[PDB]
């Protein structure tokens, strides 16, 4: 696919995804599984006013990936913008 | 083993010229730690024998029996087999070669890895010491330690299982395994451990938390574990090619694992000593369960050495 | 402290009557065995201390392991013989004891428990015996009678409260306290 | 100590002149450098390899093909004192090789570049000044079994007052693809005047020049060295140039030649060469191309430096001790320079002693950086550069200090400084680029809209100010309110006035917003706004921030501002995985993909909020008959799982014919959200309460009874509970059950099939507000994870069919039918 066809396809698919996410369920269990298991994401930063998805990601990690993380020796740091701004910005207290 | 001995193994130069000593890490390295600890023990034995003015065999005749904790079994065998000064020198060289090969092949089989520094510094601040393949737990029963070991091992595969390595006493154990697994054990135990300085005088004993000293030992190999099982055959090949063996024991030298006297053993002394050093755990209570009124601790550490531990084990037994 | 006294007086006998928290009446929070394991060598360092065992002894078969010292092999320790055994709750059902006949029958009805689960008296009855809190704040082992039950409820809900809250709490539970004092406790409401 | 073990002699010839007894020894300087070069050639390459110094500097030097082995890796790692678990042979882990093994691979090629006759000097006085490694982007670390070939090129040969500086870059290649670059500097101490043989090849880093002015285009066209081969319209160009300097004197350039390719990113996102740079000059004092790009352009991946450096580790953990002997490093690395191992050679070189390898010091400090800065993960350390500013003897104690000082394209910049404890003088000064841990960026949807959120960032950061200001200006101009006012003050009511030309444009904006429902009946969102209306009042009991239409833009903007501050600080890894919850998807896309401008983003989220608000009928008091609850299976029972909730929800919906569906799948067996009629939601609440009371395990019911019997029991519960729900006076106010927590302030069952009617106008609005040029598929493939599919964005027929299975969309149907053309 040429870049222009590729852009056309991406634009169409993204528009449809955003349009029908309006009226389709949010599959946050599956999305957490994707970037926690397949990607083995370590730094899970949630950008928001409250640590909502930080808490949900911590709950999912404890529920399902507690043994997986130990087996792979993977240390997952869940950060919230409203709480762990120092850690996200790498600005520890001198 | 020039690939393993970067800074060399010329202990005489290190003693005469302290500026030339390698760093603490290299000294604590197992290929260096084993033979040098053997040299320390043999030097202590020689100092005792020569200060009292007897030959090695003459001093040995005064000993009802001898034994050793981990690599000290080799020195115990040497003093058992030594009769004259020439025989003692031969046995000392044989043991030095044996422990050099043991350390070299153990390091080759299980190279010294570095744990992540967040975990290292967390352990250091917690007081658990630097992570290492050996973790000393105290003040806990075998049942309790076994329960925590299951809690840790259920989350890990076979190749990273933790195993009991040194049953030093009722309230003194050492666990051997990956340093990451031992750190996980330490964190679990901390979660189930008393806070530092908690006042529990007015608390029921069954509801009292745990008071224990979980600390990583300064040993860089998982001694007495399946992780070093493959090194046994290599060490056997080394000793058979170099013609190293012990013979003519004149006092009992009791095994660390099954407690059997080495004089009655039919299989090669060096084969069995290597197998205990690498694979079988150490039942120190069973090894030292025999009669003794006076015990001489020749190992390193002095106050922190094996002698005080044996005193705690045998307190009020007349030893 | 007792070892200090013994060292101060090496020639005078000093009986150290060790009693675990499992003993009747006033009792400590300590296990019968664990302090003994660490301090028995220090005690035996003084030849004038006479170590006596208590807190849960009523028969020869259960007392002999402590007399001979074979109790310690179960803990992977050398034998630790005791110089004597003291008997408390065992002898309250005796003929010469002035305890009431009904009290003796209730004592016999109480089945008791082994040492592995004596500490769960603090939460619920245990073979007919429960722990309550005294006026001085120390724990007391008492038979789980109705009066002792009400004692436990008042420790859990009234006496544990601060003084500034006690009066209002008593006023709130005024009727229930009086009713159960008249029905269940040895000290009825005078009114 | 030679490569072939055969001893090699370095003869020094001295004429004896007894006539002059004051100085009777006269060193024969003729061919002295060539003799020393023959000696060093025999050392590094062996006696068998013939000596040949007819090497062309302008041609790359080809090294030998080397196969990496576990034995070699272990020996080298133990020699350098690296204890990283990535290099020990764990089965089934693909044992990696240290980045310091690059010098082992490329030693022959790199060191062959100081031998050429054009580069003449005393090798005994050669000193290694600096060494650095750079990982190629997207190149995996070296691993066991890799067949690697090294190509070395001399970047520069200069005469400085301290001596002749030689720069050599050796690129390693695996399977013909470059993996890494190793830059080394060697200084021949002394005085050199052979400026005819000097040169400097500098590959200038790509510079992005923005021409946002007719004068910018005018200056660019006035540059004679800039030629345009493709007549196109551009606003940003990327200049990639390769300057080549030739020196006639120390400060004078014999000839400057700069050749480069200027690139443009089309709206298609294809990068094409619109022109070239071709500058020639004779006697010159600088390069005008480099000066112009430096002054008028910003390099890609600017290094953002922290205000306060973060000290890593401590002076106890970072201390080290040099080895007593350098033979273990010399044999493994192939560097048999006698200055490190022979006392006589060091004495002749007038060195304090057998100085340890600068490359060994580099490897040890890089191992420290690997451990402490990179958390003992070898793939994270991407670049490591060091300067050999001092000399270290065996057994010296070194104190290393590491500071995280900045970032570059989301890669931590770690300044490392090694000094000698005995003398306190610096021995090593270096910098490292280390990837952050594998990162996902999660953006949150509605739920938290407190007054003043993001205002601390607004006041502190200029970039957050810019985001909020652009959004507020667009809102004021196109919709008649200030989102900053709404966020800061949270007024209960807000009046919009439509007077004037701008006000009438705002009124037309409000009038044009349609919405669809099931009678598809389409009508105005604001029925009461017509050509005659002068103003419109928004009202909210709990403040306008709690209204959807103002909650969504506010949260989207605070998230966009936070991400923009993070990006401007340079904390965004190149390999990220961004996702968003409900509304967070738009913020995440506008953040990491830049698909939506700020103005289009605020428009889209405002329209989405209004569509949600009006998607449901409301009574005279504004009360809707739908809603949402959050349900927790573990509260119902420990055996109650996601399949059990799915079964229950389906059966409650199917029996009473009322809309009731699981909308958000938050946490497995711990957090779900159900949307539907308040009738069916109270039905589910009391159903789960009575189920917990009855201790019914529907899993066992299904596993030990026919679905007819499980249906009999569950439907019986459903009938009783639905009768109770209908009995409760409508609209039903939900009550917090043991597992059910009604979502207060939510009156719309969004993310359910109810909004399928309202999707279609939103699709047209999205098509209008997403330019096709704004989509960068490279920023989406394998990084974007939607909520609809919950798998990484992919331009694959499988992915499109997965989307079609959920949406049944005509557009996706067309793409799937005609995928043959896209194949
Ligand atoms: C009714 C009763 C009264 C007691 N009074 C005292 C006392 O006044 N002072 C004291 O030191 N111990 C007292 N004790 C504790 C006993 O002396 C003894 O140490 C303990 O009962 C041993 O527990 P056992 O009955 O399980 O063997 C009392 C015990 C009981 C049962």
């Amino acid at each position: 696919m040429k870049p222009e066809i590729e852009q056309e396809l991406s634009h169409t698919l993204l528009t449809e995804l955003l349009a029908y996410q309006f009226a389709s369920p949010v599959r946050w269990i599956e999305t957490q599984d994707v970037f926690l298991k397949q990607h083995n994401t370590e730094r899970i930063i949630e950008i928001g006013p409250s640590p909502t998805l930080a808490g949900m990601a911590n709950r999912t990690i404890k529920a399902k990936y507690e043994s997986y993380d130990a087996a792979l020796s993977l240390q997952r740091q869940v950060l919230c913008y409203s709480k762990d701004a120092k850690e996200i910005y790498y600005k520890p207290d001198p | 083993f020039d690939k393993i001995y970067t800074q060399g193994l010329n202990i005489l130069s290190w003693l005469k010229h302290p500026e030339t000593t390698p760093d603490q890490d290299y000294l604590l390295s197992v290929p260096v730690s084993c033979p040098v600890i053997c040299v320390i023990q043999l030097c202590h034995y020689t100092i005792t024998c020569k200060v009292l003015g007897l030959t090695p065999g003459e001093f040995r005749n005064s000993l009802k029996w001898s034994t050793g904790h981990s690599q000290g079994l080799v020195t115990a065998v040497t003093i058992a087999a030594s009769d004259s000064w020439d025989s003692f020198l031969k046995n000392s060289l044989t043991a030095v070669s044996l422990l050099l090969f043991i350390g070299s092949r153990c390091l080759s089989t299980y190279p010294r890895t570095s744990l992540p520094p967040t975990m290292l510094q967390d352990s250091l601040d917690n007081g658990e010491g630097r992570p290492s393949p050996m973790l000393s737990v105290r003040d806990l029963s075998i049942k309790q330690v076994e329960k925590f070991i299951e809690q840790t091992n259920s989350h890990l595969p076979r190749e990273k299982h933790i195993a009991i390595s040194l049953i030093n006493g009722a309230r003194n154990l050492v666990l051997s395994g990956p340093p990451e697994s031992l750190y996980g054990f330490n964190l679990n135990l901390r979660n189930q451990k008393a806070p530092m300085g908690l006042d529990q005088s007015r608390v029921p004993f069954s509801e009292r938390k745990l008071k224990c000293s979980n600390r990583f030992l300064p040993i860089f190999a998982p001694f007495h574990s399946h992780l070093l099982a493959d090194a046994t055959e290599l060490i056997l090949d080394d000793v058979k090619e170099h013609g190293l063996s012990f013979e003519g024991l004149k006092i009992p030298v009791y095994d660390t694992f099954d407690g059997s006297d080495f004089q009655a053993l039919k299989e090669p002394i060096i084969d069995r000593v290597v197998k205990l050093i690498t694979e079988l755990p150490v039942h120190w209570e069973e090894a030292t369960n025999h009669k003794a009124t006076h015990i001489l601790d020749f190992g390193p550490g002095g106050v922190s050495g094996l002698g005080v531990l044996t005193h705690r084990n045998k307190e009020g037994t007349g030893a | 402290q007792v070892i200090a006294i013994a060292k101060a007086h090496p020639t005078f006998p000093i009986v150290l009557q060790w009693t675990g928290g499992r003993g009747g009446g006033h009792h400590s929070f300590e296990d019968f065995h664990q302090p003994i394991i660490q301090m028995y060598s220090k005690i035996r360092r003084c030849s004038n201390i006479v170590l006596v065992a208590g807190s849960g002894f009523g028969s020869d078969e259960d007392t002999y392991p402590y007399l001979s010292g074979y109790w310690s092999e179960k803990f992977n320790y050398p034998p630790m013989p005791f110089d004597g055994v003291l008997f408390g709750s065992r002898v309250m059902t005796s003929k010469e004891s002035h305890t009431s006949l009904a009290a003796k029958k209730l004592i016999v009805e109480c089945k008791g428990v082994p040492d592995q689960q004596w500490e769960q008296t603090y939460k619920k009855p245990t073979g007919g015996i429960i722990t309550v809190r005294s006026e001085m704040g120390e724990p007391i082992h008492k038979i789980a009678t109705r009066g002792v039950m009400f004692w436990k409820e008042l420790d859990d809900t009234i006496f544990n409260l601060p003084k500034n809250k006690l009066l209002d709490a008593l006023n709130k539970k005024r009727d229930h306290i009086i009713k159960k004092l008249n029905n269940d406790f040895q000290k009825p409401w005078f009114g | 100590r030679t490569a072939d073990t055969n001893p090699v002699a370095l003869p020094f010839l001295y004429k004896y002149n007894p006539a002059d007894g004051f100085a009777p020894i006269l060193e024969i300087m003729e061919d002295r450098n060539e003799r020393i070069k023959e000696f060093y050639w025999k050392l590094w390459f062996g006696s068998s390899v013939p000596y040949s110094n007819d090497i062309n500097v302008e041609k790359a030097i080809l090294g030998d093909e080397i196969t990496i082995s576990s034995q070699t890796i272990s020996e080298f790692t133990h020699a350098i004192g690296n204890k990283c678990d990535a290099f020990v042979d764990r089965p089934g882990k693909a044992t990696l090789a240290p980045m310091d093994f690059a010098i082992v691979i490329g030693w022959k090629a790199i060191i062959k570049a100081i031998f050429p006759k054009s580069v003449d000097g005393d090798l005994l006085k050669l000193v290694h000044l600096s060494n650095g490694y750079k990982m190629i982007t997207g190149a995996a670390p070296l691993k066991k079994g890799d067949v690697v070939s090294t190509k070395a090129e001399i970047k520069a040969v200069l005469n400085q007052p301290s001596g002749k500086l030689v720069e050599v870059v050796g690129t390693i290649y695996r399977e013909g693809k470059p993996v890494m670059e190793v830059t080394s500097q060697f200084l021949y101490r002394g005085e050199y005047n052979d400026y005819c043989n000097t040169f400097q090849k500098v590959t200038e880093t790509p510079v992005q020049v923005a021409f946002k002015s007719a004068k910018d285009l005018a200056v660019l066209r006035s540059k004679e060295w800039f030629h345009l081969e493709k007549d196109v319209q551009f606003d940003v160009l990327t200049f990639r140039c390769e300057s080549t300097y030739k020196f006639k004197s120390a400060n004078v350039y014999s000839s400057i030649k700069t050749t480069g390719q200027v690139l443009l990113e089309l709206p298609t996102k294809e990068v094409i060469q619109v022109g070239s740079v071709d500058y020639e000059a004779g006697t010159s004092y600088g390069n005008p191309v480099t000066d112009y790009l430096s002054r008028n352009g910003k390099t890609i991946e600017e290094s953002v430096i922290f205000e306060n450096a973060i000290p890593l580790s401590s002076g106890e953990e970072l201390t080290s001790k040099a080895p007593g002997t350098n033979e273990p490093y010399a044999i493994v690395s192939g560097d048999y320079n006698p200055i490190h191992v022979s006392r006589v050679f060091a004495a002749y070189a007038k060195l304090p002693g057998t100085i340890t390898h600068g490359m060994y010091s580099s490897a040890s400090i890089r191992a420290l950086v690997e451990e402490w800065a990179a958390n003992n993960v070898a793939a994270r350390v991407r670049a490591f550069k060091c300067d050999f500013v001092g000399m270290v003897l065996p057994n010296d104690t070194l104190q290393t200090t590491m500071e995280h000082v900045g970032m570059i394209n989301g890669r931590k910049i770690i300044k490392v400084e090694t000094r000698n404890v005995e003398t306190e003088l610096p021995v090593l000064i270096g910098e490292a680029e280390i990837e952050q841990p594998t990162t996902t960026y999660v953006f949150t949807g509605q739920g938290s809209q407190e007054q003043g959120m993001g205002m601390e960032l607004y006041n502190s950061s200029e970039v957050a100010r810019e985001v909020w200001d652009k959004a507020d200006r667009h809102f004021v101009n196109n919709y008649g309110f200030s989102i900053l006012d709404i966020v800061q003050n949270n007024p209960n009511e807000l009046t919009i006035h439509f007077g004037g030309a701008k006000g009438r444009a705002i009124r037309d904006n409000y009038i044009g917003m349609m919405f669809e429902t099931i009678g598809l009946k389409s009508e105005k969102i604001f029925k009461d706004i017509d050509e005659t209306t002068t103003s419109y009042t928004f009202v909210s009991p709990t403040g306008l921030l709690s209204a959807t239409q103002f909650t969504q833009p506010a949260l989207t903007l605070m998230e966009k501002a936070a991400y923009e501050d993070i990006k401007s600080k340079g904390l965004i890894p190149s390999d990220i995985m961004f996702a968003g919850h409900s509304l967070g998807e738009y913020s995440a896309l506008s953040s990491l993909a830049n698909v939506m401008p700020i103005e289009s983003l605020v428009d889209v989220v405002f329209y989405r909020g209004m569509t949600m608000q009006v998607a449901v009928p409301r009574d005279e008091l504004g009360r809707s008959n739908y809603g949402m609850v959050a349900v927790n299976p573990s509260r119902v029972s420990a055996t109650f799982d996601d399949s059990a909730l799915r079964f229950v929800v389906d059966e409650v919906a199917n029996k009473t014919k009322w809309l009731l569906e699981i909308v958000n799948y938050n946490v497995e067996n711990q957090q779900y959200v159900a949307a539907g009629d308040l009738r069916a939601l109270d039905t589910l609440t009391n159903v789960l309460n009575v189920l917990k009371i009855n201790k019914i395990d529907i899993v066992k019911l299904q596993e030990q009874m026919s679905i007819e019997k499980v249906k009999e029991h569950l439907y019986e519960i459903v009938d009783e509970v639905a009768a109770k729900s209908l009995a409760k006076p409508q609209p039903i106010d939900l009550e917090r059950g043991f597992a059910v927590i009604p979502l207060k302030g939510i009156s719309v069952p969004f993310h359910s099939s109810y909004l399928m009617s309202g999707v279609k106008p939103f699709q047209r609005f999205l098509c209008k507000k997403i330019p096709k040029s704004s989509v960068k598929p490279q920023d989406l493939i394998g990084k974007y994870i939607p909520n609809l599919t919950a798998k990484p964005f992919e331009l694959t027929k499988e992915y499109f069919q997965s989307v079609y299975d959920l949406t049944k969309s005509e557009k996706i149907k067309s793409i799937l039918d005609n995928w043959e053309q896209y194949e």
